DNA sequence: GCATCCGTGAGTAGA
DNA sequence: TATAATGGGAGCACGGATGC
C-alpha cells in the first residue's frame, strides 16, 4: 500500500523492501565488524548474494588443469594476484593454493648402501665424504676398472651413474659404484671373470646429482 | 519478480561436480555417517542428537530448532554442552568429530550442486495439479533422500540413483496434494489405471466406452457398478465462484440455497408444536404430564427409563408405566375430540 | 586408498611423498596454521584473532574467519570471513521493526521538521504521521508482520453438496491449502537441515502463498 | 517538472 | 532402490499520489 507503512517506518524504498522480503538481497542486523570494499559494513546495509557470500563464507576460486599438464606452484604455497598457477592458468586472487585430486603420486624411496671402487692413487682427490656433483677424481689418461670378483652381473642404472652388483648363486659377491664420466662395458646378466674390465673411466669423474 | 527465474539463477551460481569431486563429497558423507555412529558408540550418546549438533555447528546458530525425533529440545545451551562433551574426548576419539563435521559440509555441497537435476526432471511433471516451484521443492526433498541413501562404492554416477528418488518424491507429491478432497495414493493409482484403460478403449473403438466395456478391459473383479462408483468417487469439486453468464456480474454460489439453517416457517412450525403440546399436556394432572415429559425427554432433553421416573416420583416401575399409559390414553381421547395436534403429523 | 583392497597404493619401503598433476588447483584466501598436537577447534567453527586453535594454546589465530581442519595436511586453515548477521525476508524486517523505539524516531523527525528544505520537511511529516499513529493507537509496528495466520470459519468458505450430489467450494479453501502445504514443507525442510538455497526458495514461496 | 504505478469506470431483470 | 541423465515456458481511459 503506497507509500508503504513498513517502508516508511524503517526508511526503506519500495524497491529495497521488495528485495528484502522476497529474498533478492540480504540486510545487515549486526555488522560484527565486517569490511566490504574498504568501507566497514554499516547496520541496515543492503548486500547482494555475492557480497554476503564473500563476507560471511570467504573468498576463493578453483582453476581447472588440462590433462597431463603439471602445476607450476607447490601444494600449500602462498600465491599473489596475477601469478601463474600453471602454463594455462592465472590466479585472480591472493592466498594459499591447494591441490585438487593429484593424479600422480611420486614416491622417492630412501636407499642406503655400501659400494666399492678402485682408482689410480694420483687421480684420486682425498675427502672424508662427497657431495653430489663434487669431483671424485681426475684421470690423466683413460682408465679401466677391473672386476675383483667372479659371477653374474646385475646392472642397476640411475638417472646418471650406475650400481653394478656381482653375484654367484643367489648371494651378491660384490658391489661397485660407477660415478659420472665412467662408461660401463657390461650388460645385465653378463658373466665376468676376475680382471675382466667392467667400466672405463675417461677424464674427470664426479658424483651424480641424485 | 519472476520466482522461477530467480531460483534458476540461484541454482546457476553453484558449479557442477566433476566425477572426482562428486565421488569425494559422497565419500566424505558416508565416512561422516560412520563417524557419527562411532561417536555414538564412544559417547554413549544418541546418534540423532550428535548428528543434529554437528549439523547445527556446520550451519551455524542461524538455524536452531526442536527436532521431532529428539527426546530433548535443541537449543544453543544443549548443543553447547554436547559440543563440549564432544571436544572433551581424546585425540583419536576427537578425530571422528572432525570427520563428521566435514561430512555434513560435504552433504550440503552435494545437495547444492545436484539442485539442477531436480529442475530438469520436474519440468516434465507440470500441469498435474502442482505448480512448477512446488514440484521443484518436492524434487529437492527427493534429492536430499538420495544424498543420504547414496553409496559411492557401486561406482555409479550420483545422477542415476538420485533420479529415482526425485521421480518418486514428485509423484508422491502430486498424488498427495493435487486434489481438494484427498484420495489415498493407491486409490489414485487405481483411478488413473481406469483413466488409461478407458482412454485405450476409446482409442480402439472410435467412441467413448460404456461402464461395461471398461469393466471387461479391467479384468476380473470389476463390474459396471464398481467402475461407476470409482468414477463417482474420483469427482473433483467445482468452484462456488465460477462465473455464470458471460460478464463480471454473477457467481454460481449465489444460486445455491441453504438447507441447514431452519426457515422462518420451520421455526414457526416447531414453536407452534411445542406450544400446542404444552396446551395438550396442561389438560392432564401435573404428575402424569411430568411423567410423559420425562419419558419423552421434554424436560432435561433426554428420555428417562421407567425405573428412573418411578424412583423420582417414588413409585414402582409398573405404576409409573401405568400412569404413562393413562396419560397417553387421556391425550388420545382429547386429541380425538379436539383434532388439534393432527396437522403437525405431516 | 580406493574402492577395493587390491587397488590400494601401499608404500614398499621408507620414502617421501610428492603430489603431481592435480586435477585442479583451488586458491583460497586463508591463513595456514600447522599443528603437532591435538587441535582445539573443529571444522566450521568461526574464529576471531587471538583465539586458541591447536596444541593446547600454543598456535592461535591472526585474522577473523572460518576454520577448516585438514587432517591430511595436518594443518588448521582459517578462511578469512566474519560472523555478520545479515538476514532475509519478513524475519529480518520483523526484527528491525521490533528494535524500533517510536519516541526517539518522533524526536528525530521533529528535528527534521525544522529543516529549511521543503522536501525533507514533507518526508519527515509523512513519516511522523505513521510514527504518531502507532504511538497514539498503541499498535506495535511488528504486528504488520504475520507469525500466526488467522483462519476463516469453514461456514464462510463452505464445502457443500449441491443438488446433483456433487461438491461446490470456495477458493479460500484452495488458497489455505497452498499455504498449509508450503508451511509444512518448510518445517520439514528445516527439520531435515536442508541447504540454504532450498530453504530460501521455500520461504519465498510461503510469502507468495500468504500474499 | 515528466517518467513510473495504481484504482475505477450507473441500476433492476436475467443467466 | 543404482547405466546416465544437471538452468522454464509462454504472452483502454483519465486523474492522482509518488518517485527519481
Ligand atoms: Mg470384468
Amino acid at each position: 500500500d503506497v507509500p508503504s507503512k513498513i517502508g516508511t517506518l524503517l526508511d526503506l524504498s519500495a524497491t529495497e523492501l521488495e528485495q528484502v522480503l522476497y529474498f533478492s538481497k540480504y540486510i545487515v542486523l549486526d555488522p560484527k565488524g565486517a569490511i566490504l570494499n574498504g568501507v566497514p559494513v554499516e547496520k541496515r546495509q543492503l548486500l547482494t548474494d555475492e557480497e554476503y557470500r564473500e563476507l560471511r563464507y570467504g573468498k576463493q576460486e578453483t582453476y581447472p588443469l588440462p590433462p597431463g599438464v603439471d602445476a607450476l606452484v607447490k601444494d600449500g604455497e602462498e600465491v599473489v594476484k596475477g601469478q601463474e598457477l600453471a602454463p594455462g592458468v592465472v590466479s585472480r586472487l591472493d592466498g594459499v593454493a591447494l591441490y585438487r585430486f593429484p593424479r600422480r603420486v611420486r614416491v622417492e624411496y630412501v636407499k642406503k648402501e655400501r659400494a666399492g671402487l678402485r682408482l689410480p692413487l694420483a687421480a684420486w682427490v682425498e675427502k672424508e665424504a662427497y657431495k653430489p656433483g663434487e669431483i671424485l677424481a681426475e684421470l690423466p689418461e683413460p682408465y679401466l676398472f677391473r672386476a675383483e670378483e667372479e659371477g653374474v652381473v646385475e646392472l642397476k642404472e640411475l638417472e646418471e651413474g650406475a650400481f653394478l652388483v656381482l653375484r654367484r648363486e643367489d648371494e651378491p659377491v660384490a658391489t661397485y659404484f660407477l660415478p659420472v664420466g665412467m662408461t660401463p662395458l657390461v650388460v645385465h646378466g653378463e658373466i665376468v671373470e676376475k680382471g675382466q674390465p667392467l667400466a672405463e673411466a675417461k677424464g674427470l669423474l664426479r658424483m651424480p646429482r641424485q | 519478480s519472476d520466482p522461477v527465474r530467480q531460483y534458476l539463477h540461484e541454482i546457476g551460481q553453484v558449479p557442477l561436480l566433476t566425477l572426482e569431486e562428486e565421488v569425494e563429497l559422497a565419500r566424505k558423507v558416508e565416512e561422516g555417517m560412520e563417524a557419527i555412529k562411532k561417536l555414538s558408540e564412544i559417547t554413549g550418546l544418541d546418534p540423532d542428537l550428535i548428528r543434529e549438533v554437528v549439523r547445527a555447528k556446520i550451519l551455524g546458530s542461524a538455524r536452531v530448532r526442536h527436532i521431532p525425533g529428539l527426546k530433548e529440545t535443541l537449543d544453543p545451551k544443549t548443543v553447547e554442552e554436547i559440543d563440549q562433551k564432544l571436544k572433551s574426548l581424546p585425540k583419536e576419539h576427537k578425530r571422528y568429530l572432525h570427520i563428521a563435521r566435514e561430512g555434513e559440509a560435504a552433504r550440503q555441497h552435494l545437495i547444492e550442486a545436484n539442485l539442477r537435476l531436480v529442475v530438469s526432471i520436474a519440468k516434465k511433471y507440470t500441469g498435474r495439479g502442482l505448480s512448477f516451484l512446488d514440484l521443484i521443492q518436492e524434487g529437492n526433498q527427493g534429492l536430499i533422500r538420495a544424498v543420504e541413501k547414496f553409496e559411492y562404492k557401486r561406482r555409479f554416477k550420483f545422477s542415476t540413483y538420485a533420479t529415482w528418488w526425485i521421480r518418486q518424491a514428485i509423484n508422491r507429491a502430486i498424488a498427495d496434494q493435487a486434489r481438494t478432497i484427498r484420495i489415498p495414493v493407491h486409490m489414485v493409482e487405481t483411478i488413473n489405471k481406469l483413466s488409461r484403460t478407458a482412454r485405450q478403449l476409446q482409442q480402439e473403438l472410435g467412441r467413448e466406452p460404456t461402464y461395461e466395456e471398461i469393466a471387461e478391459a479391467m479384468g476380473p473383479g470389476w463390474d459396471a457398478k464398481r467402475v461407476e462408483e470409482t468414477l463417482k468417487i474420483a469427482q473433483e469439486p467445482v468452484s462456488l465462484e465460477t462465473p455464470i453468464g458471460d460478464e463480471k456480474d454473477s457467481f454460481y454460489g449465489d444460486f445455491i440455497p441453504d438447507e441447514h439453517l431452519p426457515s422462518p416457517v420451520d421455526a414457526a412450525t416447531q414453536s407452534l408444536l411445542s406450544e400446542e403440546l404444552e396446551k395438550a399436556l396442561s389438560k392432564l394432572s401435573e404428575r402424569e404430564a411430568m411423567v410423559l415429559k420425562l419419558r419423552k425427554g421434554l424436560i432435561d432433553g433426554r428420555e428417562h427409563t421407567l425405573e428412573e421416573v418411578g424412583a423420582f416420583f417414588g413409585v414402582t416401575r409398573e405404576r409409573i408405566r401405568q400412569i404413562e399409559n393413562k396419560a397417553l390414553r387421556k391425550l388420545k381421547y382429547h386429541e380425538s375430540r379436539t383434532r388439534k395436534l393432527r396437522d403437525f403429523l405431516d | 586408498a580406493a574402492i577395493d583392497p587390491e587397488e590400494e597404493v601401499i608404500a614398499e619401503a621408507e620414502g617421501v611423498v610428492h603430489l603431481h598433476e592435480p586435477a585442479s588447483i583451488l586458491v583460497v584466501k586463508a591463513r595456514v596454521y600447522p599443528f603437532e598436537d591435538d587441535v582445539e577447534v573443529s571444522t566450521g567453527d568461526r574464529v576471531a584473532p587471538g583465539d586458541v586453535l591447536a596444541d593446547g594454546g600454543k598456535v592461535k589465530s591472526d585474522v577473523y574467519g572460518r576454520v577448516e581442519v585438514d587432517l591430511v595436511r595436518n594443518v588448521v586453515r582459517v578462511v578469512e570471513s566474519y560472523d555478520i548477521d545479515a538476514r532475509m525476508g519478513a524475519e529480518a524486517i520483523q526484527q528491525l521493526l521490533k528494535e524500533l523505539d517510536l519516541e526517539a524516531l518522533e524526536k528525530e523527525l521533529l528535528e527534521e521538521m525544522k529543516h529549511p528544505s521543503r522536501a525533507r520537511r514533507a518526508k519527515a511529516r509523512k513519516r511522523l504521521e505513521v510514527v504518531r499513529a502507532f504511538l497514539d493507537s498503541g499498535n506495535r509496528p511488528e504486528w504488520m508482520i504475520l507469525e500466526a495466520v488467522p483462519v476463516l470459519p469453514p461456514d464462510l468458505r463452505p464445502m457443500v453438496q449441491v443438488d446433483g450430489g456433487r461438491f461446490a467450494t470456495s477458493d479460500l479453501n484452495d488458497l489455505y491449502r497452498r499455504l498449509i502445504n508450503r508451511n509444512n514443507r518448510l518445517k520439514k525442510l528445516l527439520a531435515q537441515g536442508a541447504p540454504e538455497i532450498i530453504i530460501r526458495n521455500e520461504k519465498r514461496m510461503l510469502q507468495e502463498a500468504v500474499d
